[PDB]
């Protein structure tokens, strides 16, 4: 009756048999499973690729799920996500850029790219709210190729925030990303501009804490599950069917994702 | 370098087959959405109020001027010019033009019936080394091809120099990543679509 | 370079020592001028040999003129930065 | 018993710009390069 | 004394490099020494449980670090006990794949410079050479 909505995006094919052989058993057949390309809600998307659909990239460190290393841990980092075109076309975050060194106008592209920033500081100051953090940390790539994209990103987001009343830091990607895999205790909230190495550090982020699940809010409004590998994937389908009302099912998968990372479906 | 890395770093290849056709779709899409970008819209539509033919209208023109062939007399630049002379240089002057907007770069001719201006030279000049490279280019591309050489460019590095310079393997890495993906795709577009 | 060091010690034998270079030493380099690919050189050296010693060697000639060419149509003749156009304010003085 | 070492200093990364081979390829795509080069050095200098 | 004392203070983030560069095992490596790991070790001992906590917890993170971004995000997706074997899995797979391509011998020689500029022992290289060639067949 119900319906999961499996989004591939660059993920091998024994990823999306194992979530669909996951559920097939744990659900029992009670919802069903239909594959597609976007969502908005009751969805969970596999693969490192960013799906269609998302504006934002929120991911957390849930307890349940600490790995021994990361035991106490708590930091939230939130990816910002513009919107995504077609494969073929020139996607956003490469067109704010390369349009104004070829004298383009940018005003749409610029306006679309406002949005996205708006609402993902607005997702992440009211995190580190929640969290009662003071400061966010603002992840730029100081690479010289970027050099419209973050100055907007900068612009917005420092904008925002401190129209919210908190304070930022900005910083790089590389020592950013030593302190997340090293001592990540001394960042409570940390956004990413939207980048290819920003969306790395998430993902290895996302995994060097023992695999987690990652939430994408859309622009329909909701939150679905993000996973690339087979325990993070386990989460996010047990998360998904918490959503749905399901309980016990999810605390089964949880333990099996626990216990056998990557063979929970024989597990269970 | 130091420091014994866990995984030793073969070719990024990955995408075993990426057939090169789809390359140089993908590029022949991106180049046709940048240049309806910059232009801006296709003009509006014009309709002709006469019909004839850019041949015909070149051997009207031949015809007219060659029956005053006897008659037109040369004179010295500084002189005051004829009226078989002005006509000529108009004809000729909005001939070549339009032959220049359309593709037929014949630059012996152009120099002639064109150039009036100093910034006209200097356009000409680089208009006259443009396409010289670019056949140059497509001409070596090809050959290329046909040895079997990567399509895309390769720096000049010696790699086991950067490990050896560097200290921290991730950088040169994320370079040779780089470099070994930008020597397996083709940045070529279709240059009948993008002159369509 | 081998062909500065040639030259260096022709100059030497021929001023600091008054021996005038026979026909042996310029064919010598000519040889390196050819095995370097050093297509200019060679002309240089084919007409020193036409003028001071009985004709430069025909197979070296030719060798040169294959070299030139090769050069020639691989596009090569002449550094790429120097046919780079240029004006008042786009040359770097460094 | 003087000063020994700063354990806390690490020579810089001294970074390399890429040359590439003179072509007409290189003509032809010389500004493209130059930025790559650019990007690169500044990779090098920050860390990724 | 002050080796240690720096090390443990360099790991728990309260005294950075001179250029703020980031705290890496390539670096630690490079300053204090190879073995750095098994002195830090010793010398904790001598030192109340919390910090000889804190010394094994930022010693592991440390390690963890030894790998780049890219590979940490894809070969550590399902936990860091798991990465070593699925990094060293890859790495076997990428070597199949380069011999089915290339031949052996220019594999050999391929496997012999990355070696040589990875700095890996002759052994290692050896086994890891072996264990693909077992791998095709």
């Amino acid at each position: 009756s119900k319906q999961l909505t499996f989004i591939s995006a660059g993920a091998t094919a024994a990823v999306l048999q194992s979530a669909s052989a996951i559920v097939s058993k744990v659900a029992g057949g009670r919802v069903q499973t239909k594959t597609a390309k976007e969502a908005g809600r009751h969805a969970v998307v596999v693969g490192p690729e960013t799906p269609i659909g998302v504006h934002t990239a929120v991911t957390e460190v849930p307890k349940s799920a600490q790995d021994p290393l990361f035991s106490g841990v708590s930091t939230v980092v939130v990816r910002a996500v513009l919107p995504r075109a077609a494969p073929d076309s020139v996607q956003l975050r490469d067109a704010l850029d390369v349009y104004a060194s070829a004298g383009i106008d940018t005003k749409e592209e610029v306006r679309s790219a406002t949005e996205a920033f708006k609402k993902s500081a607005e997702v992440a100051v009211g995190k580190a709210k929640a969290k009662g953090v003071k400061r966010i940390v603002l992840v730029v790539k100081q690479a010289s190729k970027h050099n419209c994209i973050n100055e907007l990103f900068k612009k917005i987001s420092t904008e925002t925030i401190e129209s919210a009343g908190l304070t930022t830091e900005v910083v790089g990607t590389a020592a950013v990303a030593n302190q997340l895999i090293v001592n990540p205790e001394s960042l409570g909230v940390v956004l990413l501009n939207d980048v290819a190495a920003t969306e790395q550090i998430e993902l290895a982020f996302a995994g060097v804490v023992g695999g987690v699940s990652r939430v994408y809010h859309t622009v329909e409004g909701g939150k679905i599950s993000a996973g690339h590998s087979f325990k993070s994937v386990a989460l996010a389908v047990a998360q998904e069917l918490r959503e749905l009302g399901l309980s016990s099912e999810a605390d089964k998968v949880e333990a099996a994702a626990s216990k056998n990372p990557r063979a929970v479906v024989s597990a269970l | 370098i130091s420091g014994v890395s866990p995984l030793l770093y073969f070719p990024p290849t990955t995408t075993s087959t990426t057939n090169r056709e789809d390359q140089i779709n993908k590029n022949t899409n991106i180049a046709i959405q940048m240049i309806k970008r910059y232009k801006g819209e296709v003009p509006p539509h014009y309709t002709r109020k006469s019909s004839a033919t850019i041949e015909q209208v070149e051997k009207e023109i031949d015809a007219l001027l060659g029956g005053a062939e006897k008659l037109r007399k040369t004179s010295t630049d500084d002189q005051p010019m004829d009226k078989l002379t002005l006509m000529e240089r108009c004809l000729r002057h909005a001939l070549w033009s339009y032959h220049k907007e359309e593709g037929r770069y014949d630059f012996d001719q152009i120099g002639r019936w064109v150039v009036y201006t100093p910034e006209d030279e200097v356009k000409l000049a680089q208009l006259k080394r443009e396409v010289e490279a670019k056949e140059k280019l497509a001409a070596l591309r090809k050959r290329r091809e046909e040895e079997g050489l990567p399509g895309g460019p390769v720096p000049r590095i010696n790699w086991p120099q950067e490990y050896s310079s560097f200290i921290d393997r991730e950088p040169v890495v994320a370079k040779r990543i780089r470099y070994d993906t930008l020597a397996s795709t083709t940045l070529e577009r279709d240059e009948k679509q993008i002159e369509s | 370079s081998k062909f500065c060091a040639m030259m260096d010690l022709l100059e030497e034998m021929q001023h600091r020592n008054r021996l005038k270079p026979n026909e042996e030493s310029w064919t010598w380099v000519m040889k390196e001028c050819v095995k370097s690919g050093q297509f200019r050189l060679g002309y240089c050296i084919q007409q020193v040999m036409e003028t001071e010693c009985k004709g430069c060697p025909a197979d070296l000639v030719k060798a040169n003129e294959a070299n030139a060419q090769k050069a020639k149509t691989e596009g090569k003749e002449h550094p790429g930065h120097l046919s780079q156009q240029a004006g008042l304010f786009d040359v770097k003085v460094e | 018993r003087a000063d020994e070492v700063d354990y806390t200093n690490l020579p810089a990364p001294k970074p390399q710009k890429t040359v590439w081979d003179d072509n007409i390829e290189t003509e032809v795509l010389r500004k493209y390069l130059d930025g790559l080069s650019q990007y690169d050095m500044e990779e090098a200098k920050y860390g990724v | 004394s002050t080796k240690m004392q720096t090390l443990h203070k360099l790991l728990t983030g309260e005294v950075s490099f001179k250029n703020k560069a980031p705290v890496k095992d390539c670096n630690i490596v490079h300053q204090f020494g190879e073995n750095w790991a098994t002195e830090l070790s010793a010398y904790a001992k001598t030192l109340p449980a919390e910090q000889q906590k804190i010394i094994v917890r930022q010693i592991a993170r440390v390690k963890l670090t030894r790998y780049t971004v890219a590979e940490l995000a894809a070969y550590c997706g399902d936990g860091p006990a798991l990465l070593d074997e699925t990094a060293r899995a890859a790495n076997i797979e990428q070597g199949v794949a380069f011999v089915k391509a290339k031949g052996v011998e220019a594999f050999e020689k391929y496997v012999a410079e990355e070696s040589t500029n990875a700095n890996w022992k002759p052994e290692e290289a050896k086994k890891f050479i072996e264990d693909v060639k077992a791998k095709a067949k």
